[PDB]
């Protein structure tokens, strides 16, 4: 029940530079920091979908863990269209304390 | 207008293919 | 010669059609847009593909592979594409000074 | 979602040399990337400039710092 | 002096610090800021995330616990410093050569090395 | 080939100052829509043209198909302003703009053009789907498409239309498809 | 070499930030520049990346719309520093 395979490693290193081998000691971190990663995600992506009162794992907060912490948008796979962006919900209580900083200011 | 966008559906994308 | 001809015509001719990103981008900000937005919005997406295509068959040369593109040339174009800074996210908050 | 961009992102891989059939999954990639840049290029327009407002020059200030998108959006209004 | 630098005062004068710079409130009133603007920056996105109206206390809740990781990260814990010392502690002390000079480790871990220069032509 | 003449633009001072509202409400077939364009916009049939009467008594005639045709319309056009009540003379007129049209009887193929002559010809498929070549010499612009059509505009004369289609000839048929 | 090349080009600009002022903070970085061309080309990196962000700012102000006086406010600062890794969030009115 191992996930990454030395082999499929190997060719990882193998398409950045044909010449080039890795230690012993760098392919166990490596494969270390892999299963880091998978888990970080699964429990972050999990939260989200205990928070959606659901009990599946979707594709919708995989998306929404990578993209805001590790910068990664993976392409193939689609969205829903995105809703029209509300830009600025100012409340009230904004719109008239801002009213005062610059009624000193200039009066 | 519409006979520039006709002669891109005849010649590219024949056969629709797929991968592994 | 007899390709590339019928090549720079595909690459000249094609482009989205203004019908549809019109309606893409409308459902984005909520009223409207103009027609010379419409025409620039069309017009950078073709270089942005450009981009892509002209770097993945950089990938596909890189390996041992031919022209027909996989999606592993595709995936490795928007990772390549990302770490020069091409591809912009406006959901990652960057920090510089660590 | 349906794809809104199929037929003719297969046109336009042929004109950057990719090939006159690719695949489905490769065209399929290709539409969600553009999708998603316009959708980026739609925010932060909305941000900069007229809150609200996506304006030719909101875009323009966008697009600046990378020359070849530029320069298409520059010579496409001009020989509008 | 508004309400939170009076109780900024406070929340230091309850520590061990008596003697500080004034500008220090200052500061410590732009990181209470900077942080409960993060937490309900985040606190909207998991809200929109779930398709509610509000922001509720449960998307608070979470926006606490899914940033205590990255933006303050912790020091390792107590139970994990044990472990790693605990295998490191039983390898036996290897001994020492009679005569080796300066005793150094190897040389692609040391800083010795020709570190040249530009011919400044 | 011959290139037949589509559209004739001239224009004709009257010399006398017009009201266009006794204009508008008195003749026949008069439109004026100051909110929006500030001449009156009267058509007749028998030969189907448009004049733009302004208030400084300056009359623009287009839809004619010949310069006889531009002139006896734009005669009728005078005499019609006339018989209102206004003294209107045939000062001067001129013909702005003559457009021909013509069909090559080939698909022509547009890249090899715009590659060898991108000096004269400016060529962007997205929105017009045509090439301008613009003639430095006759000073004539040409719409030329990929089904054979190509539209001659921008000329004063008749022989600066025929002389840039003759230009243009040889090079369309060296490109042929 | 590009780095070589640039260096050569240097050869001519002489950058705002001095050299004393470069030179003291690469040693509370970790060094001793010896070669005065190192400190010149860090000079004028970040010479340039503070020229972007003022430029950036000066674009904003320019776009709203006020056209005789520039005033580097912090309206035109911050989201300016957004672009790249700097995320300022000053506060107001403080109850």
């Amino acid at each position: 029940n191992q996930v990454l395979t030395k082999k499929k490693l190997q060719d990882l290193v193998r398409e950045v530079d044909p010449n080039e081998q890795l230690d012993e000691d760098v392919e166990e971190m490596l494969l270390q920091i892999a299963d880091d990663f998978i888990e970080s995600v699964v429990t972050a992506a999990c939260q989200l979908a205990r928070h959606r009162k659901s009990s599946t794992l979707e594709v919708k907060d995989v998306q929404l863990h990578l993209e805001r912490q590790w910068n990664m948008w993976i392409p193939g796979f689609g969205s829903e269209e995105i809703r029209p962006y509300k830009k600025a919900c100012t409340t009230e209580a904004h719109k008239q304390r801002m009213a005062l900083i610059r009624k000193t200011t200039k009066k | 207008s519409a006979r520039i966008l006709a002669t891109n559906s005849e010649l590219v994308g024949t056969l629709t293919r797929s991968c592994k | 010669s007899e390709e590339q001809l019928n090549r720079y015509e595909m690459y000249r001719r094609s482009a989205f059609p203004k019908a549809a990103i019109k309606r893409l981008i409308q459902s984005i900000t909520g009223t409207s847009v103009s027609q010379n937005v419409v025409i620039a919005m069309s017009g950078i997406s073709k270089v942005f593909v450009g981009e892509v295509v002209e770097e993945a068959l950089d990938v596909c040369e890189k390996w041992g592979e031919m022209p027909p593109l996989q999606p592993k040339h595709m995936r490795e174009a928007v990772r390549r594409l990302k770490s020069k800074g091409q591809i912009p996210n406006s959901k990652h908050k960057k920090i510089i000074f660590f | 979602r349906k794809r809104l961009f199929s037929k003719e992102l297969r046109c336009m891989m042929y004109g950057f040399g990719d090939d006159q059939n690719p695949y489905t999954e490769s065209v399929d990639i290709l539409e969600d990337l553009v999708i998603e840049f316009i959708t980026e290029m739609t925010h932060k327009a909305m941000s900069i400039g007229r809150q609200g407002r996506v304006q030719v020059e909101d875009i323009v200030f966008l697009i600046r710092k990378d020359p070849r998108k530029f320069a298409r959006v520059k010579d496409l209004l001009t020989m509008n | 002096m508004p309400k939170d630098a009076q109780m900024m005062a406070q929340i230091l004068k309850d520590m061990g610090i008596t003697e500080y710079e004034p500008r220090v409130i200052n500061q410590m009133l732009e990181f209470a800021f900077r942080y409960v603007t993060t937490i309900l920056d985040d606190a909207k996105i998991y809200s929109s995330h779930a398709k509610k109206a509000t922001v509720d206390a449960d998307d608070v809740r979470l926006a606490i616990q899914c940033r205590a990781d990255q933006s303050f990260t912790s020091p390792p814990p107590r139970d994990f410093l044990l472990d790693i010392a605990r295998q490191r502690n039983q390898t036996p002390l290897p001994l020492i050569k009679p005569y080796s000079g300066p005793r150094l480790p190897p040389d692609r871990y040391c800083l010795t090395a020709p570190n040249y220069r530009l011919k400044s032509l | 080939i011959v290139p037949q003449l589509q559209n004739i633009v001239s224009t004709v001072n009257l010399g006398c100052k017009l009201d266009l509202k006794t204009i508008a409400l008195r003749a026949r077939n008069a439109e004026y829509n100051p909110k929006r364009f500030a001449a009156v916009i009267m058509r007749i049939r028998e030969p189907r043209t448009t004049a733009l009467i302004f208030s400084s008594g300056k009359m623009v005639c287009t839809g004619a198909k010949s310069e006889e045709q531009s002139r006896l319309a734009a005669r009728k056009y005078a005499r019609v302003v006339q018989k209102l009540g206004f003294p209107a003379k045939f000062l001067d007129f001129k013909i702005q703009n003559m457009v021909g049209s013509c069909d090559v009887k080939f698909p022509i193929r547009l890249e090899g053009l715009v590659l060898t002559h991108q000096q004269f010809s400016s060529y962007e498929p997205e929105l017009f789907p045509g090439l301008i070549y613009r003639m430095i010499k006759p000073r004539i612009v040409l719409l030329i498409f990929v089904s054979g059509k190509v539209v001659l505009t921008g000329a004063k004369v008749r022989a600066e239309i025929y002389e840039a289609f003759e230009n243009i000839y040889p090079i369309l048929k060296g490109f042929r498809k | 070499t590009p780095l070589v090349d640039f260096l050569m080009q240097l050869e001519d600009y002489t950058p705002t930030i001095p050299d004393a002022v470069t030179g003291y903070y690469l040693n509370r970085a970790g060094f001793e520049a010896s070669d005065p061309r190192i400190i010149r080309l860090i000079s004028l990196a970040a010479q340039k990346f503070i020229s972007d962000i003022a430029n950036d700012a000066l674009q904003h102000c320019k776009m709203k719309g006020k056209d005789r006086k520039y005033t580097l406010t912090m309206e035109d600062l911050t989201p300016a520093l957004s672009e790249y890794g700097i995320n300022v969030k000053k506060p107001h009115y403080f109850t």
